[PDB]
């Protein structure tokens, strides 16, 4: 329940759960390229990069160089998320692009065949700019209809063959870079009052598309629907102390609670959140909360770079900042009442001049596995599954190709694009084989 | 499975309500209607939340269409109607969430209901 985390601030196992959950994970905006091609329409990143920043994988046109990747690494689950406006160029859902839906529909067809579960994001960033220009996107609340129109008819075009969905990628940094810091599209700096309104917008959209796929859909299709919910780890400067506890305990409501309280907790906003937010936190009606409560059928955790740079990502408030996941999932075992978790996303990054030998990327992935596999047999959390991120080299945000983050290198100076197992793809292939470390 | 309500006289000018009652999975509420001597044509239609509206060019911005989920009902505010807009209006349905203006591509109709605009 809401504060009981606080508790947390006061190799043993090589192998996981019998038939442990292995994936792979990749974001629409950062590995399809072809940003118009075949008539897709611009997202908000699309117009971001041309004015704020100066092909990418090229996965739209290199369909079969993904799979052979995916065959490679022998994941059990692939996800990726459906660029909004290649499918519908205008956000409205409009005659749907033909071609946006064969690549989405023949991407899943080639998962299906291969007995590889699908796991689809609807949204990973990339709002139609026709949205935000007409409404101010997130900022306008009748986007909540618009996104769930959109979910609707993915539901019904992919759900049978799709049985884990995700609403929001990490929706606490679609409102404060998007909104706070400016670092992300659309790049709004300032305008508190928009931050936490697109959050609010952000958790009913969710919340209106999980009562839409409990009530029409999860009966004939027997699938599963989440949020993606990204976090930091933090731990007090000073450990007796119980002002740097209870400032721990803030930056992680900051972050995490924000949206996991409604979400996963009683249906409103942290109650710390509440009092010093009051002029622009919006308020949730009381038929409101009980809306919003109980609309995810898994925790999903994001756990990864994007959490810890850069600097003004989050409030630190005077701790020390922590990659500690084992901690940090006890905290969402405490706070939302021991829920089911898929780690969503979890890695770290190198310098882009690394290109196959990232070894710093193994040394990360064991030591975040090994935490992981402390957390379920010491602390009985109850993780099913593990996404690595990502599948292969990509545009990385506001850090562009400076950075690389895929198991599978890419030389994007390269015509053919060709996927080539680095280190960490070669170690995590033998991770799958003997379901942990090696025997 | 789609009743239709609210045609019948009215003069130039005037104003008209229809509506279209379903029987109950989302679905695309549309209008089509059919003039004496022409052939059935696109007038209006709606998606499941009502995000997305889309209007023939005859009558855009004269008609709005609208829905009540909890009531099943779709309805199409007619405004300023014309001696041209008399036809046979019919409500139809598509269950994939895509708002398209093809007959062919609603697989539920409605019976029609008269529509008559004076001088
Ligand atoms: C959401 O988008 C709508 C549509 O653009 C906005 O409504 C417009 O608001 C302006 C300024 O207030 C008016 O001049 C227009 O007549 C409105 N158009 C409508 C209602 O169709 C609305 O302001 C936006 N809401 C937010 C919170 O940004
Ligand atoms: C707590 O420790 C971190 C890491 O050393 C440091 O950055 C921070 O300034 C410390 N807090 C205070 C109040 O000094």
């Amino acid at each position: 329940f809401s504060g009981d985390g606080r508790a947390i601030w006061s190799f043993l196992y090589d192998t996981f759960p019998k038939n442990f959950f292995w994936g792979i994970g990749t974001g629409a905006l950062q590995v399809e390229g072809s940003w118009k091609k075949d008539g897709k329409g611009p997202s908000i990143w699309d117009h971001f990069i041309h004015t704020h920043l100066k092909g990418s994988s090229d996965s739209y046109i290199f369909l079969e160089k993904d799979l052979s990747a995916l065959d490679f690494i022998g994941v059990s689950f692939y996800q990726f998320s459906i660029s909004w406006p290649r499918l519908f160029p205008d956000g409205i859902v409009t005659v749907a692009n033909a071609k946006g839906l064969q690549y989405y529909s023949t991407l899943l067809d080639a998962l299906v065949l291969r007995n590889i579960e699908p796991i689809v994001t609807l949204y990973h960033w990339d709002l139609p700019l026709a949205l935000q220009e007409k409404y101010g996107g997130w900022k306008n609340d009748t986007i909540i209809d618009i996104f769930n129109d959109y979910a609707t008819y993915c539901f019904q075009m992919f759900g049978d063959r799709v049985k884990y969905w995700i609403t929001i990628h990490n929706p606490y940094l679609v409102a404060w870079h998007g909104y706070g810091t400016g670092m992300h599209a659309p790049g709004e700096k300032g305008n508190l009052a928009a931050v936490y309104t697109v959050g609010h917008n952000l958790i009913k959209a969710h919340s209106k598309v999980w009562h839409n796929y409990n009530t029409h859909f999860r009966p004939h299709q027997k699938g599963w629907l989440s949020i993606t919910l990204g976090s930091h780890w933090i731990e007090p400067n000073r450990s007796e102390n119980t002002m740097d506890i209870f400032k721990c305990q803030q930056s992680m409501v900051s972050v995490l609670g924000w949206f996991a309280n409604p979400i996963h907790g009683d249906g409103d906003y942290p109650e710390g959140m509440r009092k010093k937010l009051f002029s622009v936190l919006p308020i949730f009606s009381e038929a409101e909360k009980h809306e919003m409560r109980g609309t995810a059928d898994f925790f999903a955790f994001s756990f990864g770079p994007n959490n810890f740079k850069p600097l003004n990502t989050m409030a630190k408030m005077g701790q020390n900042v922590s990659l500690n996941l084992r901690e940090a999932l006890n905290w969402i075992k405490l706070e939302y009442n021991n829920p089911r978790i898929l780690i969503a996303e979890n890695g770290w990054f190198t310098d882009s001049r690394v290109k196959t030998e990232d070894t710093t990327a193994i040394y990360m992935m064991k030591n975040f596995l090994s935490q992981v596999l402390q957390a379920i047999r010491l602390d009985e959390i109850r993780v099913f599954g593990y996404t690595a991120w990502s599948l292969l080299d990509g545009f990385e945000w506001q850090d562009a190709y400076t950075i690389r983050r895929g198991l599978f290198y890419v030389d994007f100076n390269s015509k053919q694009k060709e996927r080539k197992p680095k280190s960490s793809a070669h170690y995590y292939k033998q991770i799958i084989r003997e379901n942990g470390f090696s025997l | 499975q789609l009743v239709e309500s609210g045609g019948g006289l009215v003069q130039a000018g005037g104003s008209l309500r229809l509506s279209c009652a379903a029987s109950q999975s989302p679905y695309v509420g549309g209008w089509f209607r059919q003039a004496p001597g022409k052939e059935r044509e696109f007038v209006a239609a709606i998606s499941w939340s009502g995000g997305t509206k889309l209007y023939a060019d005859s009558v855009k911005g004269r008609f709005t269409i609208s829905r009540d989920n909890a009531k099943n009902t779709v309805y199409l505010q007619m405004n300023t109607l014309k001696r041209e807009d008399t036809a046979v209006y019919y409500c139809a349905a598509r269950r994939i969430n895509e708002v398209l203006t093809t007959a062919p591509d609603y697989d539920f109709w409605g019976q029609g209901t008269q529509v008559t605009v004076s001088s």
